[PDB]
């Protein structure tokens, strides 16, 4: 599908509300496998199961290993911009 | 593949 830019708002006491799978060591993108109900990703409205996360806050995630992506993603705070695509 | 909640 089309590449989308999506804004997510979260407070410091919560996580993103996403489960991710995949990663470069597996030859696949960082993929959203769950959106946890009522948490920031669900509330933001524009992120969905099956989305590949291509970048976050200008940080490219297309060739990142799983744990690299976890560190990068969990570091982001407040108003967070995602670039995503559903295939 | 591994899965992490974040």
């Amino acid at each position: 599908g089309p590449i989308r830019k999506v804004l997510l708002l979260k407070e410091d006491h919560e996580g993103l509300g996403i489960s991710i799978t995949g990663g470069k060591e597996h030859g696949v993108p960082i993929l959203i496998s769950e959106i946890h109900p009522g948490q920031p990703a669900d509330r933001c409205g524009g992120l969905h199961v099956g989305d590949a996360i291509l970048a976050v806050n200008g940080v490219n995630l297309r060739d990142t290993k799983h744990k690299e992506a976890v560190t990068i993603l969990s570091q982001q705070r407040g108003e967070i911009e995602f670039e995503v695509v559903y295939v | 593949w591994p899965t992490s909640k974040i």
